[PDB]
């Protein structure tokens, strides 16, 4: 539908060295307040939640992962990048139906 | 019949950490959502956050980076930590439960007063107020810090006809009064005593009201 | 631990239908709705069902494709995909919301996923 | 962020009659088949008490005098008939959307018959005197309406500094209000004057209501 919220996620992919800090952004086409979650997904595995409500860390997620933003602009920052972090990352908005995801970012 | 009870310091210095405990009896904290809420002196309520039965937490947006809620399932207690408090964190703090029966904060502790100040704890002086079908007597509780103070009459036996007035703050000291009206037949025939307690200074005074 | 265990890989002939399952445990099944998600490379939300009363809400894009049901007694959620084409080849996930209400709707616990291949 | 606005901010309703109070949300609090909007009553010195949950459900044990209606962004709490015990502030609360919030509250006053204050004046106690202080206390008790003014006089002359006042909330039983006024002097100042007077002005009286004592 024309009124569906689009989550525009950038970058599409990136490479970095261990120890570096990287950022992933998501632009919502409509104001979604703080109803944005971020996920990590490794090949052959299901997504695992990293951040919810824009900035809270899910249980057990290391503080190397930070979320910020509200309204239409959201960022996931991964500090001290580790080998374990090479994966896909996705945002999700759950402000209004239909719920929609960003297109993904591959960290390689 | 779940019961919740807040405890912790009534007075905290600015920039320090505020810590409170909620002790739960009757129901296990491994069910429902366990909340902290506060009420400012101007009476506005602010929802602070919860820890769920599963241990997940929800921190309200405005407190999201200053707060921590934890629990101890063995002791059936949960905990609030509020960091770097300022005078704006002065409030009555409540713990409350949300069950999935109502999705609403349905059971509430009686609340605990927390004052954030550099002012020093000071005990009150208690003065009897003594002077028609009815007679009105009183007690003046003067110069204490911080809130609160409790006043009963005849150990709570004397209930109706009592007015205990909200405390007034002057030069970082509070003053409060309480009045009681009784049939003139009963006083001074039967004794009338005010019982004043100020937990923060470990003060308990009984003041018998005597005719002048 | 919350656990969502989905059924195995499916091979489906073009135009046929398939019903996937997701068995839930480690929480009270009927106290939470259940979402379903499709992944071909990105993710798409299909719809949601309330196990308590069977109420469903679909993404309009999938209204003619997916049908959600539950079996309360077995704590199992089902998704029937109808008349498949190659565009339906994907991994499908079931997922449980974090909590209640809209603030709690984010997908906190996921199944391992089910591969469906049309051929 | 979502905001809940309650209106009116205060209202006075006669015993036996209907209170209607409103809560408007800036964002919809409906989700998953429910309106996550709840109503609370808070009496002074007590925690809030749940009245209505999920917009329109009576909380167990609450009188059916209380009822809730509405959906999405417009809600109403109705209390009918109002009873003396309903003197309280009423709050709405939503937990559909982050951040969870409360409305700013609506104070319900019971409109009862006018009643003049009972005024009582009390000299300083010998206890306080022996310690060097002198507080003269005036109680102005059980009046209605709440609007009232107190004036102190020492030997016929008005005194303004050294006076602290306190007002109670509306009584849950008789729907009246009360006020306490204290004039604090030094013992030495207190002892060089004879007449101490406290005067109330109130709608019920065309002349101030005065109590006095001579030292």
């Amino acid at each position: 539908g024309a009124s569906d919220i689009v989550m525009t996620q950038s970058p599409k992919f990136m490479s970095t060295s261990v120890g570096d800090r990287v950022s992933i952004t998501c632009k919502a086409s409509q104001n979604v307040r703080t109803a944005v979650a971020w996920y990590q997904q490794k090949p052959g595995q299901s997504p695992k939640a990293l951040i919810y409500l824009a900035s809270s860390r899910h249980t057990g997620v290391p503080d190397r992962f930070t979320g910020s933003g509200s309204g239409t602009d959201f960022t996931l920052t991964i500090s001290n990048v580790q080998s374990e972090d090479l994966a896909d990352y996705f945002c999700l908005q759950h402000w209004n139906y239909p719920y929609t995801f960003g297109g993904g970012t591959k960290l390689e | 019949e779940v019961q919740l009870q807040e405890s912790g310091p009534s007075l905290v210095k600015p920039s320090q950490t505020l810590s409170l405990t909620c002790s739960v009896t009757g129901d296990s904290i491994t069910s429902g959502y366990w909340n902290w809420i506060r009420k400012f002196p101007g009476n506005k309520l602010e929802y602070m956050g919860y820890i769920s039965y599963s241990g997940s937490t929800y921190y309200n947006l405005s407190l999201r980076s200053r707060i921590s809620i934890t629990r101890d399932t063995s002791k059936n207690q949960y905990y609030l930590q509020l960091n770097s408090v300022t005078t704006e964190d002065t409030a009555t703090y409540y713990c409350a439960l949300i069950t999935t029966t109502t999705y609403a904060m349905d059971y509430w502790g009686q609340g605990t007063s927390v004052t954030v100040s550099s002012a020093k704890t000071t005990p009150p002086s208690v003065y009897p107020l003594a002077p028609n079908s009815m007679v009105t007597l009183g007690c003046l509780v003067k110069g204490y810090f911080p809130e609160p103070v409790t006043v009963t009459w005849n150990s709570g036996s004397l209930s109706s006809g009592v007015h205990t007035f909200p405390a007034v703050l002057q030069s970082d000291l509070y003053t409060l009064s309480s009045s009681v009206t009784v049939p003139s037949s009963t006083w001074p025939s039967e004794t009338v005593t005010c019982n004043v307690a100020h937990p923060a200074s470990s003060t308990k005074v009984d003041k018998k009201i005597v005719p002048r | 631990q919350v656990q969502l265990q989905e059924s195995g890989t499916e091979l489906v002939k073009p135009g046929a239908s398939v019903k996937l399952s997701c068995k839930a445990s480690g929480y009270t099944f009927t106290n939470y709705w259940m979402h379903w998600v499709k992944q071909r490379q990105g993710l798409e939300w299909i719809g949601e069902i309330n196990p308590s009363d069977g109420h469903t809400n679909y993404n309009e894009k999938f209204k003619s494709k997916a049908t959600l049901t539950v079996d309360k007694s077995s704590s199992t959620a089902y998704m029937q995909l109808s008349s498949l084409t190659s565009e339906d080849s994907a991994v499908y996930y079931c997922a449980r919301p974090w909590a209640f209400g809209n603030y709690g709707a984010w997908f906190a616990y996921w199944g391992q996923g089910t591969l469906v291949t049309v051929s | 962020n979502i905001v809940l606005t309650q209106s009116p901010v205060s209202l006075a309703v006669s015993l036996g009659q209907r209170a209607t109070i409103s809560c408007r949300a800036s964002e919809s609090v409906d989700g998953y088949g429910n309106s996550f909007l709840h109503w609370f009553q808070q009496k002074p010195g007590q925690p809030p008490k749940l009245l209505i949950y999920l917009a329109s459900n009576l909380n167990s044990g609450v009188p059916a005098r209380f009822s809730g209606s509405g959906s999405r962004t417009d809600f109403t709490l109705t209390i009918d008939p109002v009873e003396a015990d309903d003197a309280a502030t009423y709050y709405c609360q939503q937990n559909n959307v982050d951040p969870w919030t409360f409305g700013g509250g609506t104070k319900l006053e019971i409109k009862r018959a006018d009643a003049a204050p009972t005024v009582s004046i009390f000299p300083p106690s010998s206890e306080q005197l022996t310690s060097g202080g002198a507080s003269v206390v005036c109680f102005l008790n059980n009046f209605y309406p709440k609007d009232i003014n107190v004036k102190w006089k020492i030997d016929g002359s008005e005194r303004q500094n050294g006076v602290l006042n306190s007002w109670t909330d509306q009584d849950s039983k008789d729907s009246t209000y009360s006020m306490s006024s204290t004039l604090t002097l030094t013992k030495d100042e207190y002892e060089r004057h004879n007449s101490y007077t406290c005067e109330a002005t109130h709608k019920t009286s065309t002349s101030p209501i005065v109590k006095s004592f001579n030292r």
